[PDB]
């Protein structure tokens, strides 16, 4: 299924 | 901010994105970018390959399967990632350089970019009986490796992502859109005049319609009923020209206009799925999986270029009809009705800064 | 755009109530309507929903089968259905609006109804003095809420420290105010629903 | 399936201009669907960030939140007085909409001495037939106190909110008794 | 040979005339030849006219009035007998000279002479409520005697005569029509065949009416009912053009069409007005005062000058209509029928000498 | 009414 | 252009029969359709008619209530309805086609049919000898017309002269046929609905 | 209204080539609506005249017909062999349908003498029971004649058609009887 990931800044 | 992405079934392949919808302001479109996380290692075809497809899935009635539906590509670009092509040299976005900081050097950047006059994501609203995928036209996004193009590709070496193309409503509106109407017979010189004006142009989604209507008739029949409603013009580019119309909501007064006697007044309607459910082949904005969406938004088209555009155009009107008493010399031969149209424009507002997502309130 | 609701009251248990929300600056058909409880001392709690576009219903598991939920597109006000009602249910509600396009939070709300379901009935004040630095005037035994407590008729507005009443397990309630006063009267109390003013004077 | 949120901590005090924070805590991935709310006593809810990011028209801009994982987290920079109120942590990603238990905020004060009062019951009590017996306690600060009680459960608090004359609470423990067991000591 | 003549009530005045129906070539038209009896020793007057008029008597609706028909008057031309204008010289027919010399010296010739392109004898089918005057086109000629054009008419001192203006099938038929249909779907590029044709445009009345059809049938549909029939158009010019339609005979074929199939077969329509006599307002030939009469012939126009003929002008056409399946990814919106309209021409042949009557078996 | 006549010749 | 009809026979009075008129080459809806009667040694008589395209029926005094006629436009044929027969009503009947625009007479007739209407049996003929110039033979109480008369078995064709036959009061029939000779057998004589050749000699 | 056509003559015999003449008559007034029709015997009628003046198609040119007031007139000029049969006289304007009654045309031949012949009963009529008595007569001209009967009704008469070979006709008349009555005398 689709993943919801980040940029950490 | 935060990024979607998906891996292949094998695991070897991930793909990442900063959105799944892309505004079109008509003469451009947003370019859509991304970047793709690669195992050279253990792949040993040495390319990688990237590909936007613009096709009309579309089911069959002949074919006694259950299920099959037919694809018809309309445009379709296709783009190489690795090995990295020194011909293919562009910019990278803010962000597409932060995930390419991010992830390091074993990920590749990609970016197509869609040309103009082209169709939006619509749905067609399948039946009680329909089991298979949807019907309309959606985008999608495939990447996978091979030693060729022409080379077999695997569904363990293939991943598939669904992305939507919407308008949104122009910020500047026109003029006010009124139309009259004058019938005229043969029994007496006296015309039958009629106006029709609604409120503005741009509405919402279910807000309510208000339209101003005046009735001058001078002649010696007596108006019977009125008839108000507003139906969905679709157009089918496929083949060839394909016409057809369904209402969305009909009001009907019991108006009743004496001879040689004016009228005015105003009325309202409202349109909405619920009591139109069962009303087959509708036309429905874009859907990902399964997700319930509104009424197909009107689609803008590039002005006046008198463009052939493929796939599906949608356009909306108001109807107002009048019944008149038959009877007579010619009996109830004649037809004395008498009606107007008026064509309006219907979007959604520019969304602020959170992007539509999937029926919030999930269960 | 104002959110109106009416038709809260003191019920037997088991009964049935109409709570109507009155919308006003918008249509049903662009909003989506839900219903939100609070018990006393406790938090708030959402117990239904109403959908015009869509037209679905959604309910919370703890009031299925006994709450049911209508709207009228006529004049965009929308009645609520409750039937066989327990004591415990009884709390402050609450009517609120959201946007359909799309969800973004609960951003208008009404202005709450208290609703009481006890099959308990009107009980007169009960005042008593409070000899002795500090001065009290206890009350009991009444029912319902609330009492109109005042000293000297108002006079003694200085040190006065009235309480929030209690439910003890008889079903009724209590509440007890004092002031203080160093060296040195009047415990000007009304109970509003029995419309009875009950006054005592404490003495050492 | 259902969402269970944690909000800690509890309930602090805090002296003005203050920075505070607040941890909201999620049973599962909840994305970024989160919101939060404030209540004044006695008044309705008021929305104050949605999205968990995302500030509301027409907010003060001290109002600031923040995400990370599983983990929500609400910080205020300078507490305005008119800040002190309790507070929500809400997420609207599955059905049912579960809310939270809520945090009270509070002002900041000095210790108060408590003030010991006891409240023999009147003379009428003995007509009435039922004895009861109340200690007063007043400006004591913080909330947390010892009652001793002597002459063993089935006893009432009652307990008022901060006068903003003085900023202290007022404590009052009353205990009901049979005429027989008043009279045993 | 016989001739017709009526007189005044009075009885000093009477008019004579060698026939009813007057035959129109289109190009020209048989002039109109009479004699009329005067006694000019009981009349002071001593003026003596006869007029010849072509008017549109109708009912009205609005007026409550029962029996009052209105009437407009479209082409009126009076000629004055006596005193014998020196200025009218005009030959005299073979029977006129005859009819002088019989009737002698106390009677006096006239002749009217008819422009061309005007309307023809028609009526219109009255209703069962219907105790008026007969409704259509219908010539009249009235003669009386006045001292002038505008003094007051007496109801004794005039009479009323009603004759026909009729036409007549041309001897020379011309090519026969055929006409073919073509449609195309959009699933599907295989196009839908149809052809129609008639035996010969020109038909007797009463005579069967047999038409030739083929379907070439390529699509994935089936074809459910084929419907056959012929309507009358009605064209009426009083103050402005008014179109309507109505069936005479329909028949419904039960014949069902394989996919990529072909068919042809042959059926037969007959028109007459025993099944039809409720059906209001249908155009009827000349009658004179209520004999039954056939469905009115069809009308030669003055071939392509593209006039704006007064009054009704008539004609036939012959429909054939197909019923296709519905269903599929359009649903039920779509409309997937397929027509043809073949026109055709009837009148009556040339009478040999004798003309038609007033309803031979009279009872 | 209508009546007819000839011309005997 | 051919008529044909057909449905005669001897029926007992008070019955019916069917006649039926098959037109050919022409069809009924252009035609006026006619039925005309005529008695032996009388004249014709018109008794009914039918008109296709008005849809008129008209129909003789004499013969009101108890005749009606059909036609069936599929197979271009009319039938007949004639019921209560009375025993006059026995008559040659004919089926004739007419001009519907305009009338002009009878153009087209049919073949003409027999109908006998009689409550009378079939008879068997009687043969008699005529002794005697000419020599006779006599038939008499025979029914129903016709009989095959012939002398030496047609041998002799000479003189004879065989008379029409006559209808007695009795019901039944009789004729007499002659043949003359100068100075000088065998009365060969056959009955066709009785299949019956009853022969005899005559002599002095 | 029923109209009723008298024929007149009923019948006439004439040679070949003659100068013929029939006249039929109407009770009211009928305009041109008269056809005229011929029938051979034995066989189906045939039109010759309709409208009174007008000839069929096919027809020869001898005949001829005429019109006068209620009187109408039909006219012969030449009589060929075959124009020997019955002919009548029809209108068409009012209902019902009413016929004439007709005339008989017969050729013409001079005086033949009537040969009288007579036949007593057979011996077998004496075991019949029946009396009859029969009288011959042939070849006689014209058809009219005058019988005597001796030894007063119940008698059947009957005549053969013109024999062409011979163009005479032949008298039958018989007289039944009981066989008392035929005894008595």
């Amino acid at each position: 299924e689709s993943e919801s990931s980040s940029f950490h800044s | 901010t935060r990024v979607f992405k998906k891996a292949s079934p094998n695991g070897k392949l991930t793909v990442y994105l900063g959105k799944r919808d892309f505004v079109d302001h008509i003469d451009l479109v947003d370019p859509v970018d991304g970047v793709v996380l690669v195992d050279p290692e253990y792949l040993k075809e040495r390319r990688v390959y990237v590909t936007l497809t613009c096709a009309f899935r579309y089911g069959r009635e002949d074919l006694d399967v259950l299920g099959l539906t037919f694809r018809k590509d309309l445009f379709v670009a296709n783009v190489q990632s690795f090995p990295p092509a020194p011909e293919d040299k562009k910019p990278l976005t803010r962000l597409q350089e932060r995930l390419i900081k991010k992830l390091g050097e074993h990920a590749y950047p990609f970016t197509f970019e869609i040309p103009p006059n082209l169709p939006c994501s619509v749905t067609l609203q399948p039946g009680p009986e329909d089991t298979g995928k949807a019907c309309g036209v959606d985008y999608e996004v495939k990447a996978f490796c091979a030693e060729n193009l022409e080379e077999k590709i695997h569904k363990r070496n293939s991943v598939r992502l669904v992305i939507r193309k919407v308008q949104y409503a122009p910020e500047r509106p026109g003029p006010q859109p009124t139309a009259e109407t004058t019938r005229q017979f043969l029994m007496s010189d006296k015309p039958l005049h009629l106006e029709a004006s609604l409120d503005k142009e741009i509405y919402y989604h279910g807000e309510p319609i208000s339209v101003n209507v005046h009735v001058t008739n001078n002649t010696n029949k007596t108006v019977k009923k009125i008839k108000i409603s507003v139906r969905q013009y679709a157009d089918i580019c496929l083949f060839n020209t394909a016409q057809y119309k369904c209402p969305v909501a009909m009001e009907e007064a019991d108006d009743t206009v004496a001879p040689s006697s004016t009228f005015c007044k105003v009325y309202t309607l409202t349109p909405f799925l619920a009591n139109n459910r069962e009303k087959r082949g509708l036309a429905l904005d874009g859907k990902l999986k399964h997700e319930d969406t509104n009424l197909a938004s009107s689609t803008l088209l590039r002005e006046g270029a008198n463009r052939e555009i493929l796939g599906i155009i949608v356009s909306y009107k108001v109807k107002v009809k009048l019944v008149v008493s038959r009877g007579g010399l010619l009996g109830d031969l004649a037809s004395s009705d008498v009606a107007v149209e008026l064509p309006f424009t219907l979007m959604h507002p520019k969304p602020k800064e959170e992007p539509p997502h999937r029926e919030v309130p999930e269960s | 755009v104002q959110l109106v609701e009416s038709g809260g009251g003191l019920v037997q248990p088991g009964g049935s109530l109409r709570l109507s929300c009155a919308a006003s600056g918008f249509n049903v058909y662009s909003s989506s309507i839900h219903w939100v409880r609070q018990a006393p001392g406790k938090g708030l709690e959402w117990v239904a929903s109403i959908s015009s576009y869509y037209g679905y219903t959604y309910y919370a598991d703890s009031v299925k089968g006994r709450f049911t939920i209508s709207a009228d597109t006529s004049k965009n006000t929308a009645y609520l259905q409750m039937n066989s009602l327990r004591a415990e249910d009884t709390a402050v509600y609450y009517c609120a609006r959201s946007r359909q396009f799309w969800y973004s939070g609960l951003d208008y709300w009404g202005q709450g109804t208290l609703v009481t379901v006890s099959s308990a009935s009107t009980k007169g004040p009960s005042v008593f003095p409070l000899a002795p630095a500090a001065l009290g005037c206890l009350v009991k035994d009444y029912f319902p809420e609330p009492v109109t407590v005042s000293w000297n008729s108002g006079a003694l507005t200085s040190g006065v420290h009235t309480f929030p009443a209690v439910l003890q397990s008889s079903g009724l309630y209590s509440l007890s105010s004092v002031v203080t006063v160093p060296s040195s009267y009047i415990c000007n109390v009304n109970h509003k629903p029995s419309n009875t003013k009950v006054d005592k004077k404490v003495e050492p | 399936s259902d969402i269970q949120m944690t909000q800690s901590p509890s309930s602090l005090s805090a002296s003005v201009g203050d920075r505070v924070t607040i941890t909201c805590r999620a049973s599962q991935s909840v994305s970024s669907a989160v919101a939060w709310y404030q209540q004044k006593p006695g008044k309705a809810p008021k929305l104050l960030i949605y999205s968990a990011s995302s500030l509301y028209s027409g907010v003060p801009s001290r109002f600031s939140g923040s995400r990370s994982g599983t983990d929500f987290t609400l910080t205020i920079s300078s507490l305005q007085p008119e800040d002190f109120a309790t507070y929500y942590c809400q997420q609207y990603k599955y059905v049912p909409v579960t809310f939270g238990q809520g945090t009270k905020v509070e002002i900041k004060r000095t210790v108060a001495a408590p003030s010991v009062f006891i409240f023999p019951p009147s003379d009428s009590q003995l007509k009435s037939g039922t004895a009861s017996v109340v200690c007063l306690l007043n400006n004591f600060y913080p909330r947390e106190a010892k009652v001793q009680w002597k002459v063993s459960g089935n006893s009432q608090e009652s307990v008022t909110e901060q006068d903003s004359k003085d900023s202290t609470y007022s404590l009052s423990s009353t205990l009901t008794l049979s005429k027989a067991d008043y009279e045993k000591h």
